[PDB]
């Protein structure tokens, strides 16, 4: 329910990936498909859990601060080159 | 940003809540909602549809519409009544 | 003679300084603006905010450009544009309405009704003038509206001021010995009527298309007790009470667009017009030109950015020009507590009037309660209970 | 950056912007 | 004012009783439905 | 299992890696060795930076 | 080749659901998935199956179903048919999956999302009911009572005024079925609504 934490999650996961990209002296996105980061450990990947791969809801900013308006738009989160649906981590955790 | 045009940097980042107050001016309490104020209005009439209007630029309002259509086939004379033009019949008039 | 302009303002915008520390320069800026633009009407409300009235959105755009850059080089916070309303009455007064002078002896009663269709326009265009011999006005009214003799001769004044669309009439049953007394009190009941009809009771606004036909005036003692200032507030209050009892409504200004678009741009214009509470009067090909002419009406309140939408959706063609045309009644009923609009969505008919009234009252800072009992005395409230229509008021 | 929707600039976030319509919004005497 | 606000541990909680709602919102996954043991029915919503 | 399916299956994942060059017949039997033993030899010795 | 196309479409729907945070986003992504014109039943069926397969009922799936059936009319008819189908095939689901499905349909009904026409498919007679169906009904009705308050429920049941007529829930006066209905509806905890039929036994 916190829209600030979602964008923070996107930012921090992206910079965690950027650390690995920098360590190989190249942060080109073509060189690092999501199979490099998110494939399980036994397959040779990093086994990273993912949550920055989701759409962040948006509503008009004029009335967002003064009322709770309906979600009218979606801003993309971390982009996956091509058609890939990396599972969310929250969907495997039951709500409180 | 008009959805077909370029996107730049803000050029004015001073929008923090230093006043910490809503100024009871733009509140929903005393405003008639008829149609949303799109950004096309804020670009067409920059000095009316938005406050904080600094560094904006004004554009030519209108130009006389051009009514020249190039000839399809040279065999026709240059001066010729184009059928697209409506005929001049205005027997709806009360003259002297 | 003061200039008779070709249009009204009917386009309101509220402004204030970005930081109140620079309020005086804005005031001087507004003064200079009022000097330079003839239809600009700078006003100050009870809330302290300043409103400006201009002919249209381009007018207000240029006005605010000059205010920011030319006159007062400060930065201002401009509110969203809003139309200029008016109040009227659609049905005859339910009950007779009377008021008492502060001396509590002179009693004056009034009743009201809507005018006929032609009278508004005929007054506005100059088919009448109050500075006319009464025979001409009487005969004009008789022939053009089948009006009767004494009523035609009883026209006292037009309100507010000349060219106003209200008629002060008097039907005092004749048989009144105090003709000199009546003509003494008339000269300062005129002023009270002008004051009352200029500043409406429904909202701080002018009144249109209403005749205040005087019913009965009683005053026994000599002329010493007849003070003009003692009786003007009574006339204003009785006018207010009669108008409220007449089941008032709200009138809004409507433009009259004139779009020159090619044939293939016609459906889009229709959609915009149907979307913005407007309808097409006339759509014909333009003779001698490959364009098409569309003439239509559209309320001012719903005409915000119509031209921009029209020129954007039409790939640059279909230029339009909006001229103020006339006043139309808002479909809803202004005084209806049964309707509770949700404060995010626009009103959707039969509730436009209440929304407009409450929002305008909040903007002007007037109290939302609208005490009807404030404008008539307690005996009048008892009479309303007897009549059985006191639930609304 | 358009009708009140979007972020001022994609730089500084892990995204590219690219707002989309909801496509599931419920428009009601 | 109709809603209680408080912050326990790391959570910000806002409790809005059904009496003072007069508004229809989607019961998100992040909205807790509070019941009443006297009437065995939901009486307020807590926004987390 | 869901993130294996999402990436295109085990075969789809391994087409990115160098599994084929190893010449191994099938993926099922294989396993990784965490430390090369040489690393385990030098995990206590004092070494330059 | 419809077996492979259907399996691929099902896999895509499952991945789309599992890669979503809130129900609005999941609905938007599901609407982006193109699908054949007559297999709209498949999306609803897999939404319900995914709801069932999880450990504890999360309001995510109830909100997804409610939003789809409020988006259009075809989705509402699809969901009513889904309930009709799932009722007859409820004996083959374990207790947890049965509970999840009951919560899903109870959240759908409690918000007037599918309409109570579905109750014409129920019937409380031993010839066509089992223990699993009984528990399914109890869970639905307990959730609905909790959500609505048992106040509005008796109006909603007492005034059908449409094609719902509760001819199985409120059995047509015949045989021992009225006794079954009354003692089950007082065992579940409802009690009050059955008082209207409590007088029928006196009548006959």
């Amino acid at each position: 329910s916190t829209p600030e934490l979602l964008d923070l999650l996107v930012k921090c996961e992206s910079k965690i990936q950027t650390r690995v990209k920098i360590s190989l002296n190249s942060k080109m996105p073509s060189r690092f498909p999501p199979a490099v980061f998110y494939s399980p450990k036994e397959l040779g990947g990093l086994g990273m859990l993912s949550m920055g791969h989701v759409l962040i809801p948006q509503s008009d900013l004029r009335w967002s601060k003064q009322t709770d308006t309906g979600i009218t738009h979606f801003r993309s989160g971390m982009t996956t080159n091509g058609e890939h649906l990396i599972p969310n981590l929250y969907r495997y955790i039951q709500p409180w | 940003a008009i959805p077909g045009g370029p996107k730049f940097e803000p050029l004015y980042k001073d929008e923090a809540p230093e006043m910490e107050d809503w100024n009871e001016f733009n509140d929903i309490y005393k405003l008639i909602i008829r149609h949303p104020i799109k950004t096309e209005y804020r670009i067409a009439f920059p000095y009316l549809y938005n406050s904080r209007a600094r560094s904006v630029a004004l554009s030519e309002y209108h130009q006389p519409s051009n009514v020249f259509v190039p000839p399809e086939d040279p065999d026709l004379p240059a001066f010729f009544w184009d059928p697209i033009i409506n005929p001049i019949t205005s027997r709806q008039l009360t003259l002297h | 003679r003061p200039i008779a302009h070709m249009s009204e303002s009917v386009f309101k915008v509220a402004v204030e300084p970005h930081n109140p520390s620079e309020l005086p320069k804005l005031l001087d800026g507004l003064r200079k603006t009022n000097k330079s633009y003839p239809l600009s009407i700078t006003k100050v409300e009870e809330s302290g905010e300043h409103t400006i009235f201009g002919t249209g959105e381009m007018y207000m755009d240029c006005l605010l450009y000059d205010l920011r850059t030319l006159y007062s080089e400060i930065e201002i916070r401009v509110s969203d544009p809003v139309a200029r309303f008016c109040e009227t009455a659609v049905d005859t007064s339910s009950i007779k309405c009377f008021s008492d002078t502060p001396n509590k002896k002179n009693r004056i009663t009034m009743v009201v009704e809507p005018l006929e269709k032609g009278i508004s326009n005929d007054i506005e265009n100059g088919k009448v003038n109050i500075n006319w011999p009464q025979k001409r006005i009487s005969e004009f009214f008789q022939k053009n509206y089948d009006w009767d003799l004494l009523a035609s001769r009883s026209i006292w004044a037009f309100g507010p001021d000349d060219r106003g669309t209200n008629i002060l009439r008097d039907d005092t049953l004749s048989t009144d010995v105090d003709k000199n007394v009546l003509n003494s009190v008339k000269e300062y009941i005129k002023q009270g009527f002008q004051w009352g009809t200029r500043e409406g009771p429904l909202c701080d606004e002018t009144i249109r298309n209403v005749n205040f036909r005087l019913m009965d005036v009683v005053l026994a003692p000599e002329q010493i007790y007849r003070g003009g200032g003692q009786i003007i507030p009574t006339a204003r209050r009785v006018c207010y009470s009669s108008f409220l009892t007449a089941s008032p409504r709200l009138m809004e200004p409507v433009y009259m667009v004139e779009v020159h678009a090619p044939a293939d741009s016609l459906p889009i214009i229709y959609d915009l017009l149907t979307r913005r509470r407007g309808h097409v009067l006339q759509d014909i090909p333009r003779p001698g030109s490959p364009l098409y002419l569309v003439r239509a009406l559209i309320p001012v309140i719903d005409s915000c950015g119509f031209e921009t939408d029209l020129r954007v959706h039409t790939q640059g063609q279909a230029m339009c020009q909006m001229v103020f045309d006339h006043w139309q009644v808002v479909p809803g009923d202004p005084l209806d507590k049964s309707i509770k609009p949700k404060p995010l969505e626009p009103a959707r008919g039969s509730d436009l009037a209440r929304d407009f009234l409450i929002k305008t009252r909040r903007r002007k800072g007037l109290v939302e309660d609208v005490s009807t009992t404030r404008y008539f005395d307690q005996e009048m409230i008892d009479s309303l209970k007897e009549a059985g229509v006191v639930l609304s008021l | 950056s358009y009708n009140g929707i979007g972020l001022p600039t994609p730089r500084g976030s892990g995204t590219n912007g690219y707002v989309m319509r909801n496509l599931s919004h419920v428009k009601k005497v | 004012n109709p809603n209680l606000l408080f912050s326990m541990t790391g959570f910000e909680v806002r409790i809005l009783p059904k009496i003072r709602q007069n508004e229809e919102f989607s019961l998100k996954d992040g909205v807790w439905n509070l019941t009443d043991n006297r009437t065995k029915q939901r009486t307020a919503q807590a926004f987390i | 299992v869901d993130v294996i399916q999402a990436l295109g299956g085990v075969e789809g994942i391994l087409e990115h890696t160098m599994f084929k060059a190893t010449g191994f017949p099938s993926w099922e039997g294989l396993f990784w060795e965490k430390a090369s033993g040489f690393e385990e030899s030098m995990k206590f010795k004092k070494l330059t930076n | 080749q419809t077996n492979a196309s259907l399996v691929n479409l099902r896999k895509s729907i499952y991945l789309t659901i599992m890669s979503s945070v809130d129900f609005e986003e999941c609905c938007h992504k599901l609407l982006k998935i193109d699908l054949p014109e007559g297999q709209e039943i498949e999306l609803c069926n897999m939404v319900i199956e995914c709801n069932s397969q999880e450990r504890t009922y999360a309001k995510f799936y109830g909100l997804i179903g409610e939003r789809f059936c409020k988006l259009s009319r075809t989705w509402r008819s699809t969901y009513e048919q889904c309930f009709k189908n799932y009722y007859e095939t409820i004996h083959r689901y374990e207790t947890n999956r049965l509970r999840n499905i009951a919560l899903f349909f109870a959240n759908l009904l409690s918000t007037d999302s599918i309409g109570w026409e579905v109750y014409d498919c129920v019937r409380l007679t031993e010839d066509d009911t089992t223990a699993s169906s009984r528990i399914f009904l109890k869970i639905m009705f307990q959730e609905i009572v909790e959500a609505l308050g048992l106040k509005s429920l008796v109006e909603r049941l007492h005034d059908p005024n449409l094609v719902p007529y509760l001819h199985g829930l409120f059995p047509v006066d015949e045989a021992r079925n009225v006794r079954f209905s009354i003692n089950y509806f007082t065992s579940i905890g409802l009690g009050a609504l059955t008082e209207e039929m409590r007088e029928y036994l006196l009548t006959m």
